[PDB]
RNA sequence: GGUUCGUUCCAUGGAAUUAACGUAAACCCUUGCUUUAUUUGUAAAUAUUAUAAAGCAGUUCACCUUUAUAUAGGAAAUGAU
């Protein structure tokens, strides 16, 4: 209540801080800080059968994943926008600064909205198209004949239609008869 | 005041005026048919004396918001009471710098 | 130096066909069936008109919503839920995928197959039989309440509860100016 | 495995590159008028060839579109919403409509026509129809007798609807329906 | 905007209300140069 | 009493019936039953029925007596069976299945798994290959939906070039600037 | 028999028979036709107008939701960023940039179309994609490898359970937390940013519209390449960088009119006028008796009896493979469609599509900003900067002499009309921005 | 310096070449004509009022006069239309 505050608590813990290695994380679980133990069999398998593999592929394991943090490294690096820039003059999200170049060249590749209004009414126009030349058809497959009525029908009803609306005129039945 | 809700129910341009015309337009709702009865018993020259008079005493310590000559269009972008058009629900002015940008559908400036 | 590789001809490939399309299928399929629902409400001698003007009114019960078969199954299920539940109201379908879908987003959410024998009642008692109250000839000029319930039922603009409001105080009026 | 050489094309395919055909009426009793609507003319004259072409698949014989007379609103309004009031201008508000009638329609044949119609309509289009049909004596009795047709149909679209067990949020059916028709109309 | 972040808020997303945001910085500026309103009185001058 | 008039039939000769039946059957002629079943081979089930209705409701005697060509200004510009949907020049098809109300977005641990079911995807269909890796930034989905393709509302891209605005213009900046 | 009021319809026949009468003048080409969306936001008719006068309010709220609903963002915490709090509001220039929103409605439902300029993809894409393929190509082998020591002996199986599968996938987790973070930011942010245009985060969006209209909402957003094409889109990207107090005012409407390329031209022969002369290619003036009895009747080439024969020499076939050769089909789960369908080449047809569209270039562009944009905290007076880059003249009229179609009785269908208000510390101004298309 | 309703057009200048806006063009109603449509309008009808979509039309042709030979103008109920 009162003058307002800035929530300050706003924030996400890392569920791990540092890089850790088969055996160290295995190690730390087996703890049995917070673990039940029928699940502790399973890392304790998993524990000696790693110290059980040779040492040239524990080796190659480390080996294994420097080389992807040197390949996620350009994915992390900080990119300083241009001397003269135009999009990240103010921007302090520094995971969208690009190298800016050639992101405003026309390549000839799109038309103005004007343009597009007439083409959206093209793509309707083959839709209306596909439609009287597949479905159309169908329609003669329901019809029925047309027969004249026969001299006890007498009377003659009006019935109105909207078309999906609802207006208040549509309640009206007119009937005429001689 | 007891006819206006505690609880904000327009999405229109809101005024001081505009809430009290709401509140208006709902209170004759609630109690048109109310209004219509009255109004029929002392219109009704068939029905005792006494019973027209009656009638005629209700209807005049009804609330003034129950009264439909109270209601009077505003425009719902502006809030003014003159120059409102039905067809629009705005003022003429309001009318025209809509019509002109195409945020009114079928109006369009004329010329013959 | 740092510098971005031209898009490859293979990438470009792949992005035109996300951007512009693909040649997909195209299946027609018109029946009767596929426009239920669209057609005319009218109380013709055609079943089919009678059809329409039950669909109306189940419309009517669900919402007031178009019937839209053809624009998805979505929906939102929290409103639905809660009009179907908290306030105890129909709720209308434009196709079985629908109701299904309503399903799954929801959690341990069930909802009747139809509407009961009495509701399947109430819809074509009306909108379709046309069962009405014909209005009786008053004759003398001073049978004020027979008078009144007679030009009620001859318009529809005093819905069954706007003549309530009306009879309750036309009633307090006649015995307020009685001996 | 052989290669046919088509010597033309679907009539289908062709139609689309006609005039839209048209049945020829014997007695000219019209069975329907389907008036259409909208504040521009393209769309207007478009959607009334398509609607000109499914009359003909059904076997209707349509006539028109009849330009019938334009609707043509007036305002003067000031151009300033302060006192300036020696300059106004004129706006305007011109609905364009059409016609097309049918004669000699069959009763149902005539509603597949409109329900086709509802379904593919066309975008900034108004539509109004006016259906008319021959019947007997004694309307009251052919109602009734109808009721069990009328629910063979029904059996498979009463699942569109559904509600709790004695749904208590309708309260009074008729009530229920002659106010939530006026919510959904807006009013009236 | 509030229903429509109430919507989208249960994905973890997140918007800024430029009106709002926009109305309360205005406030913070004038209770900074001490403009801002007085304290509301609940009771009749006396 | 016609619906037409004869003037334009006379002048062709074709006042008898006789010889209307002549000129339809000699420019209007039905397909043969080896066109049926080639026409039939190329086109499935579904469109061959609506070949079959159209050539059943359309007579060829209305196409003598009253088939004009059509000179409106909502004509195709062009012929073409329209039986599938195009790329560029038709409205997106809608295909997909509805999306999931419960789906979320991917935690780190759902994360990595579906990281590790792409990699065995596309290693039981060397490692990855580039068109694999372009696929999982533009297609993988990254919420808990069973990897689900909705349906796009993007209206489709035009053409690298479009006609008439190709050829025209010049880009001013020189990248040796 | 039939009935009396049967027949007193059928007498009621005085009818004007179909002349097909032959045209004896010459027919000019019809007028370039725009489209009927581009007149009015809302391109509706109903009966009942009460469906129609909330229309004008609607579309405030309705383009309220669209820019907010564009704007929407990941929570720090989701994504593990480190948020770097401040007093200040950041601008941020790097989203999805939205126009006003233009609806078709039937009695059905409502299309709304909007025009956009993605600028978060370009980011986004470009720096995702400097992942190397190491990356993916090393991680396969981390998988394959510890499955060889951890969910095997030492040097899909029966006794490899999901609660083995999930110890074996921590020990990954832990082992690369910081680079799987990472991976999983941009693709999620970049997921998001493709989301907003499908149904996973639509269906919403739908939700929240289609309480307005009470009718399902179709969108159809346009992917726009140049925020330039839409005046929209351009005067909301100006206005967000005069916001700024020590913005140039004359400088950032030069570097805009910089980035907008104009065709080259010659401008002798665009406003050279054009003569009226029969176009005798136009299918009115070729054929002067429209009806196939005359046509196909052997009138001037020898035999062209068939239908299709007459049609294949007016208008472009696909189903050809020679334009003016035969139709040759072959005669003797997967997707249904022709046999032929891969064959067609739609290489001319768009041309003709794209060559009948007018106003697809970018003719002319003007801006103008206007009001308090001083840079001191005093008061000055408003000031008034105009720019501009070709002309927003409609040439085809102004020129050629050809008849156009007016928007809205006053309009050029031509130009593209958009301002937009902001406010600096000091006041308010506005920026009104006109683009022409040619 | 002429000319034009007009910074319109022509010629010319020991300094000009071009751009934007207004202007002009185009648009809306109206006039004649062509095609389309025929109900809820039309006496009948072999289709002519009305209704309304598209297209064409003028200072166009004829006559007279005509500068610097470059750009034109006049005549107005008794040439055509
Ligand atoms: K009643
Ligand atoms: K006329
Ligand atoms: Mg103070
Ligand atoms: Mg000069
Ligand atoms: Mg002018
Ligand atoms: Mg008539």
């Amino acid at each position: 209540e009162g003058v307002p505050v800035p929530k300050r608590e706003d924030d996400a813990k890392l569920e791990f801080t540092r890089p850790y290695n088969p055996g160290e994380f295995l190690s730390e679980k087996l703890r049995s800080d917070d673990l039940q133990d029928w699940e502790r069999e399973r890392y304790e398998r998993a524990l000696t059968s790693w110290e059980q593999t040779p040492d040239d592929l524990k080796r190659g394991w480390s080996t294994m994943i420097r080389d992807i943090e040197q390949a996620a490294a350009p994915l992390r690096r900080v990119v300083m926008p241009r001397r003269s820039t135009f999009w990240y003059e103010e921007e302090k999200d520094t995971d969208l600064i690009t190298n800016e170049d050639g992101e405003d060249d026309f390549h000839e590749n799109d038309i103005m909205s004007l343009g597009h209004g007439k083409l959206e009414e093209h793509r309707e126009f083959r839709e209306y198209a596909r439609i009287a030349v597949w479905e159309m058809p169908l329609l003669s497959k329901y019809a029925k004949p047309f027969v004249p009525p026969t001299s006890e029908e007498v009377l003659r009803f009006r019935y109105t239609t909207y078309m999906g609306e609802f207006h208040p005129a549509d309640r009206k039945v007119v009937v005429e008869f001689c | 005041s007891m006819f206006r809700a505690k609880k904000l129910d327009l999405g229109c341009f809101t005024n001081v005026r505009v809430l009290r015309d709401h509140s208006k337009r709902k209170a004759f709702l609630e109690a048109e048919p109310e209004r219509q009865a009255l109004r029929y018993v002392i219109r009704n020259t068939t029905l005792p004396a006494r019973t027209r008079a009656v009638a005629q005493l209700q209807l005049t310590q009804m609330h003034a918001y129950t009264r439909p000559t109270q209601i009077r269009n505003r425009c719902i972008l502006g809030g003014k009471s003159r120059g409102i058009l039905r067809d629009f629900k705005m003022t003429r002015y309001n009318f025209r710098m809509n019509a002109l940008m195409g945020n009114i559908p079928g109006v369009k400036k004329a010329s013959w | 130096d740092d510098y971005d590789a031209p898009p490859t001809e293979e990438e470009k490939a792949f992005l035109r066909g996300l951007e512009q399309g693909k040649v997909t299928e195209y299946v027609p399929k018109l029946t009767p069936d596929t426009l239920l629902g669209y057609g005319p409400p009218v109380a013709t001698d055609a079943a089919l008109g009678k059809v329409e003007s039950a669909m109306r009114t189940m419309r009517i019960l669900g919402g007031g919503l178009p019937f839209n078969d053809q624009s998805g199954v979505t929906s939102d299920p929290t409103a639905i839920k809660h009009r179907y539940v908290h306030e105890k109201k129909p709720v209308f379908f434009s196709s079985v995928e629908e109701k299904e879908w309503v399903r799954e987003s929801l959690d341990k959410f069930a909802v009747s197959e139809g509407p009961e024998k009495k509701t399947k009642q109430k819809i074509l008692e009306t909108s379709v039989l046309g069962k009405y109250e014909e209005p009786k000839y008053v004759e003398s000029l001073t049978e004020t309440v027979k008078m009144v319930e007679k030009y009620q039922g001859g318009t529809f603009s005093y819905a069954p509860s706007d003549a309530d409001k009306f009879n309750k105080k036309l009633n307090q009026l006649l015995a307020a100016g009685l001996p | 495995e052989q290669e046919v050489i088509m010597s033309r094309m679907p009539r289908s395919l062709e139609a689309l590159y006609l005039q839209p055909l048209r049945r020829e009426a014997e007695y000219g009793v019209p069975s329907c008028d389907l008036q259409l609507r909208s504040y521009s003319i393209r769309n207007l004259e478009f959607f009334c060839d398509f609607a000109l072409r499914a009359a003909y698949y059904l076997g209707l014989p349509a006539f028109g579109p009849v330009p019938l007379p334009r609707m043509i609103e007036r305002w003067t309004v000031p151009k300033s919403h302060f006192i300036f009031k020696k300059s106004q201008e004129n706006f305007e508000r011109v609905t364009l409509r059409r016609l097309i009638q049918i004669k000699d329609g069959h009763p149902e044949t005539v509603q597949l026509w409109l329900a086709f119609l509802q379904k593919h309509a066309y975008y900034g289009i108004g539509m109004k129809a006016n259906v008319w049909e021959f019947s007997k004596l004694g309307v009251s009795k052919a109602m009734d007798e109808s009721k069990s047709e009328v629910e063979k149909l029904l059996e498979t679209r009463w699942e569109h609807l559904s509600h709790v067990s004695d749904m208590k949020g309708v309260g009074n059916f008729e009530d229920f329906l002659a106010k939530e028709r006026l919510r959904i109309s807006g009013g009236r | 905007i509030r229903e429509l972040q109430k919507e989208f808020g249960t994905l973890g997303l997140e918007v800024d209300d430029e009106v709002d945001d926009d109305r309360l910085e205005h406030l913070a500026a004038l209770r900074a140069r001490d403009k801002g309103a007085p304290k509301k009185k609940r009771t009749a001058p006396s | 009493r016609s619906r037409f008039k004869n003037v334009r039939a006379v002048e062709m000769g074709l006042t008898s019936d006789a010889k209307i039946e002549s000129f339809t059957k000699k420019k209007f002629a039905e397909y043969t039953e080896d066109e049926k079943a080639a026409l039939a081979h190329n086109y499935p089930a579904e469109h061959m029925e609506a070949i079959e209705a159209a050539e059943a409701a359309i007579d060829p005697k209305d196409l003598t007596i009253q088939g004009r060509l059509r000179v409106d200004p909502y004509r195709m510009p062009y012929i073409d069976d329209f039986s599938e949907i195009q790329p560029i020049i038709d409205k997106r098809a809608r295909r997909s299945a509805p999306p999931s109300h419960k789906a979320r977005f991917m935690d780190v641990d759902e994360f990595t798994q579906d990281l590790i079911n792409w990699a065995d995807e596309i290693r039981r269909g060397t490692g990855p290959t580039d068109g694999d890796i372009l696929s999982y930034i533009l297609e993988r989905s990254s919420m808990t939906d069973n990897n689900l393709q909705a349906n796009s509302s993007l209206a489709p891209a035009l053409p690298d070039k479009v006609p008439g605005v190709e050829g025209k213009y010049r880009n001013a900046i020189d990248p040796a600037d | 028999s039939a009935s009396v009021i049967f027949s007193k319809y059928i007498n009621n026949n005085n009818n004007k028979l179909i002349p097909f009468k032959i045209k004896n003048s010459d027919l000019g080409r019809t007028r370039y036709f725009p489209p009927i969306s581009k007149e009015w936001k809302n391109s509706i008719y109903v009966f009942n107008h009460n469906n129609l006068k909330n229309l004008p309010l609607f579309d405030i709220n309705i383009n309220s939701l669209i820019k907010d609903y564009f704007n929407l963002q990941f929570k720090d915490k989701i994504l593990f960023k480190k948020k770097r709090l401040s007093k200040v509001k950041v601008v941020s220039l790097n989203k999805i940039y939205a126009s006003k929103a233009e609806i078709k409605h039937t009695n059905t439902k409502a299309i709304l179309t909007v025009y956009t300029f993605n600028r978060e993809k370009i980011s986004l894409y470009k720096k995702i994609k400097k992942l190397k393929k190491s990356f993916y190509f090393v991680f396969d082998k981390i998988i394959s490898f510890s499955e060889r020591v951890i969910l095997s002996g030492v040097p899909v199986l029966p006794w490899i359970t999901e609660s083995h599968v999930n110890i074996w996938r921590k020990i990954i987790i832990a082992s690369l937390y910081k680079e799987l973070i990472l991976l999983r930011k941009y693709k999620l942010r970049l997921d998001l940013n493709k989301y907003k245009f499908e149904e996973k985060l639509l269906y919403r969006l739908n939700n929240l519209i289609m309480k307005y209209y009470n009718k399902k909402v179709e969108f159809n957003i346009v992917n726009m390449r140049s925020f330039l094409l839409n005046s929209d889109i351009l005067t909301k990207i100006l206005a967000l960088k005069l916001k700024n107090r020590n913005a140039r005012v004359i400088k950032i409407m030069d570097v805009i009119l910089n980035k907008a390329n104009l065709p080259k031209i010659n401008r002798v022969q665009e406003k050279a006028s054009l003569i009226k002369s029969v176009d005798w290619n136009l299918l009115e003036n070729k054929f002067k008796n429209l009806n196939l009895s005359f046509i196909l009747n052997d009138a001037s080439y020898a035999e062209r009896n068939n239908l299709s024969e007459l049609l294949n020499k007016l208008y472009y076939n696909v189903l050809l493979v020679s334009q003016k050769g035969v139709w040759a089909l072959r005669s003797p789960a997967q997707p249904k469609v022709s046999s032929f369908a891969k064959a067609k080449k739609y290489a001319k047809i768009y041309q003709i599509i794209f060559n009948s569209i007018n106003y697809k270039n970018m003719g002319g562009l003007r801006l103008e900003i206007k009001g308090r944009l001083t840079k001191r905290y005093r008061a000055d007076r408003s000031l008034f900067k105009v720019k501009w880059k070709g002309g927003l003249k409609n040439l085809d009229s102004s020129y050629k002499g050809l008849s156009s179609v007016n928007m809205r009785g006053y309009a050029k269908p031509n130009v593209e009309y958009s301002i937009f208000t902001s406010k600096r510390r000091i006041g308010a101004f506005a920026v009104k921005g006109w683009v022409s298309g040619k």
